[PDB]
RNA sequence: UCUGGUGACUAUAGCAAGGAGGUCACACCUGUUCCCAUGCCGAACACAGAAGUUAAGCUCCUUAGCGUCGAUGGUAGUCGAACUUACGUUCCGCUAGAGUAGAACGUUGCCAGGC
RNA sequence: CUGGGGCGGUCGCCUCCUAAAAGGUAACGGAGGCGCUCAAAGGUUCCCUCAGAAUGGUUGGAAAUCAUUCAUAGAGUGUAAA
RNA sequence: UAUUGGAGGUAGAGCACUGUUUGGACGAGGGGCCGGUUACCGAAUUCAGACAAACUCCGAAUGCCAAUUAAUUU
């Protein structure tokens, strides 16, 4: 429950997003009490490992910059054909 | 899963067959499911063939849910007629499908039996398919 | 339904055309309208 | 050419050139039709009138401005400064 | 003004503590009663209407207004606006004297086992009963009449629900 | 009281032999055989009944 | 069971239905009337700017006294006329609120007409 | 900000619930003789009156059950382009609907008495 | 006119969709109406709000009329459709 | 063309309306019978699903109309 992420930047076009999804990572955003609207990206495999480790709900340590955010998955996106995760939403409880 | 009991307008413009599944992309009722990967019509008669195959192959075992209903009527002109003079009469009922549209769902039966049943259904069906389980995680 | 020409009872001129049903109003329909000769409102009958 | 097969629907009316007739910002003279309609897609507002045919026409000279009435209804206005 | 007097000195007295109310304005008060004749088959008849107008205009102090049919109904001939039934409202003192009269003429002719009625209600405090014009017209005899009908009697009260209509049925009546 | 052309009512003294329940009314504008004052000086049109005498519950 | 209501909500339905044509301008302002179970008010208002230009009521101590309510209306009307003449208002549009033009509202209107206001 | 008119805003304004309060304003109320009053009630409407009472309407305060509003990120779609004949692919702008976080039990103008 | 003529159908007006979110836009394309009616179903003034549903009952073909809280108009608007 | 302002309901979505529909709750009507019971069957009421040229609580891209107005052209 100690997943890390990387900070997204502005104006990520269609090509950038689809390349990013075609590598082993997936974009996401965080929000909620205790933080602001930060857009990040996580590596898919470790997300899946964490989720099967904790399940649907889990107070997860999330790696952004230097600060770890107690966060749980509000909700998520999936591609049924070509099985691959598409966008994860995260809310912080703290 | 054959025909709509009544429709308002019986002669209708044919359906668009270009794009992606508007919905029904998930297993909701059953446990395992069968989705499509191309996009053809389904004529209210090939799904009948398919549910029979599955049901009779499970030997009246677990439950089945057909997820595609033939809503659209289609017309065919009478034989050896020229072009023009109106629109023809209804020949069958269809339901367009899209890549990603779940078609059939099953539950209350082992995994291998379900996969075999959906395989046998796939061959009575005009679209490439895929075996899927209840999405979780 | 029939066409009716209304005429000024005083002036005498046919100044208006209108309509009536001959079963609902079987009688000569009367009504006040403007006679443009007498600059006044007179009675006009479907005469 | 086929034969006896015949259809019972080959009929239509002549469309009426309804819709907008002026745009926000332009100078309309009084009387100018702004929006030919049926019923009330747009109600008259300030210095605007309702014809018998639900037509909307400016009462006076001025600029034309389309606006909101409540939640799901629109009006029209005309303002004279020019 | 009999039940009238019995209200402010006895209903106001007893019901005010049979149930707790913070002010005196919170007390059940009878507002009026609608005395609709109901519906008699005057499709081939039109006479049964003015005789029905005799009743109520005679029994109550006022004539029933003939509310014609709303929607057009088959089976019997009620076309949109067929004059049928009746309607009368008692608001002022007449509500009282007529009520009193009712409870002082109930027992002889109704032959009710309970005395007047039971759980004939609509669940919110209104009688929705029906008589067979047995008790009514004590004044004018059964001798000058021709049919057997019954009103859609209701209770218009500041009371809340028929549970309260029972405690105000202790207003001389028979629950 | 649907007024205007409303018919003639009266709070008459229904002075019956059974409790003299002269607290009623109606269109029974009959002869006042008992022109009393405690009750209405009107007809005691009620002459005999069981409302105050013989109930099936309280006989 | 039926619920009695205060008579003001229904009133404010008819007043708006009359306000639909009646709108006060600076040249021709609107005279409203607010009748209570014991009082009657009146305001002259230009709706093109949303400003009350004059006011008068049966509570206003100058007019408060002991009369028949129709009679103090005859005084509220007279006062509103005076206040308006000072500001320079001749023609007005009488808004009857949502009250039937009768009794008090009528009395007030008639009074304001006899005392100058041209409506 | 109280209190009452009046009107300006996309229900962030509403419904339901709980709880106050009648500051003399507000409704409730007594009655029909008085103009008036109702195809059919002093119901309402109108009217004369103010002895009863805040209970309800109303007012104020709470609460997001309920209503509405509602991003960011994205996805669908598509303008232009380049491939292409595929139920297409790529690039570049624009960018929904749905959903999720959340806003929200109003803001406000003039007038008259208030404090 | 006519997916060659012939046979069948059609021909002028109004409404809807096809029609690609201004307007316009064709086929022997998909649906329907018109050749009237109203001395009130016109003008104006003042009033009033509906269908259905249950908690229901003298009738109760069920629902006629009557009652009561919700009814966003689910009703009505002379007629086709918008 | 850049920047404002606006009319309109297509693509897409959605089921709030007209309908078209697949499973699951839940009480009940004629009726299996003696008004009946229980199955059901015609719906009421829900929860999850879907479909639409002549469905729309919503709603682009672009086109169109016009501007206190700019810049380049003719």
């Amino acid at each position: 429950a100690s997943l890390k992420s990387i900070i997204r930047q502005g104006k990520q076009t269609r090509s950038d997003l689809k390349q990013l999804r075609k590598s082993g990572k997936v974009p996401a955003v965080v929000y909620g009490y205790g933080t602001k609207n930060v857009s990040v990206k996580v590596d898919e495999v470790e997300f899946i490992k964490v989720i099967r480790e904790v399940g649907r709900n889990g107070v997860i340590e999330l790696g952004v910059g230097s600060k770890t955010i107690k966060v749980m998955v509000a909700d998520y996106q999936f591609d049924p054909l070509k099985n691959q995760i598409t966008h994860i939403d995260f809310l912080a409880i703290n | 899963m054959l025909l709509p009991k009544r429709v308002k307008y019986r002669r209708q413009h044919r359906p668009k067959t270009t794009g992606r599944s508007k919905g029904g992309n998930y297993v909701t009722f059953g446990e395992f499911g069968l989705q499509a990967t191309t996009t053809s019509w389904i004529t209210s008669r090939q799904i009948e063939s398919a549910r029979i195959a599955m049901t009779r192959y499970m030997k009246r075992g677990g439950k089945v849910w057909i997820k595609i209903f033939p809503h659209t009527p289609y017309t065919k002109k009478p034989l050896e007629v020229r072009m023009g003079a109106g629109k023809g009469a209804v020949e069958g009922w269809i339901a367009v499908v899209k890549p990603g549209r779940i078609l059939f769902e099953v539950a209350g039966v082992s995994e291998e039996v379900a996969r075999e049943a959906l395989r046998l259904a796939s061959h009575k069906l005009p679209v490439k398919t895929k075996f899927v389980k209840r999405e979780e995680l | 339904r029939v066409n009716v020409t209304l005429a000024c009872t005083e002036c005498g001129d046919r100044n208006y055309i209108t309509t009536k049903n001959k079963r609902n109003n079987p009688e000569r329909i009367e009504m006040k309208k403007y006679c443009p000769r007498l600059n006044k409102y007179t009675l006009h009958r479907e005469t | 050419k086929k034969g006896v097969s015949s259809t019972k629907n080959g009929r239509d009316s002549e469309s009426k050139r309804l819709g907008a007739k002026r745009a926000d910002g332009q100078f309309v003279t009084g009387g100018s039709i702004l929006y030919r309609q049926r019923g009330t897609k747009i109600y008259p507002g300030e210095n605007v009138g309702r014809g018998g045919d639900d037509t909307l026409f400016a009462k006076i000279d001025g600029v034309v401005k389309f606006e909101r009435k409540g939640r799901d209804k629109k009006q029209v206005s005309v303002y004279a400064v020019a | 003004n009999r039940l009238k007097e019995k209200f402010n000195t006895e209903v106001t007295e007893n019901l005010m503590k049979k149930f707790n109310y913070s002010s005196v304005m919170e007390v059940p008060k009878i507002d009026k009663i609608v005395v609709n004749m109901g519906v008699g088959d005057a499709v081939q008849n039109s006479k049964v209407l003015d005789n029905a107008v005799e009743e109520l205009e005679l029994i109550t102090g006022q004539k029933p207004l003939v509310t014609k049919a709303k929607k057009s109904i088959a089976t019997f001939r009620l076309r949109e606006g067929m004059p049928i039934g009746a309607k009368v409202t008692l608001r002022g003192e007449r509500m009282y004297e007529f009520l009193d009269k009712l409870i002082s003429v109930s027992l002889p002719r109704v032959r009710d086992f309970q005395g007047v009625s039971k759980k004939a209600f609509d669940g919110r405090g209104n009688y929705t009963l029906g008589v067979k014009e047995q008790l009514i017209f004590p004044e004018i005899d059964y001798d000058k009449v021709s049919k057997v009908r019954g009103m859609d009697i209701v209770i218009v009260t500041t009371a809340n629900t028929d549970e309260e209509a029972r405690e105000l049925l202790a207003n001389f009546g028979m629950p | 009281m649907k007024q205007g052309i409303h018919p003639e009512y009266h709070q008459v003294i229904f002075l019956d032999t059974t409790t003299n329940f002269k607290f009623l009314s109606g269109s029974t504008k009959t002869s006042s055989e008992m022109m009393e004052w405690e009750d209405g000086k009107e007809y005691p049109v009620i002459r005999l009944d069981i409302s105050s005498d013989s109930h099936p519950f309280y006989t | 069971m039926i619920s009695k209501i205060d008579k003001n909500k229904v009133r404010l339905k008819r007043h708006a239905r009359v306000r639909t044509n009646l709108s006060g301008t600076a040249e021709k302002p609107r005279l409203n009337v607010y009748r209570s179970n014991k009082h009657i008010y009146a305001q002259i208002i230009d709706d093109n700017k949303g400003v009350t230009l004059a006011q008068a009521s049966s509570k206003d101590s100058d007019i408060a006294t002991t009369a028949t309510k129709v009679e103090l209306a005859t005084k509220v009307g007279e006062a509103i006329a005076k206040k308006a003449a000072d500001k320079g208002i001749k023609e007005i549009v009488f808004d009857r609120g949502g009250y039937l033009y009768h009794g008090r509202v009528k009395a007030l209107a008639e009074a304001a007409r006899e005392s100058g206001l041209e409506f």
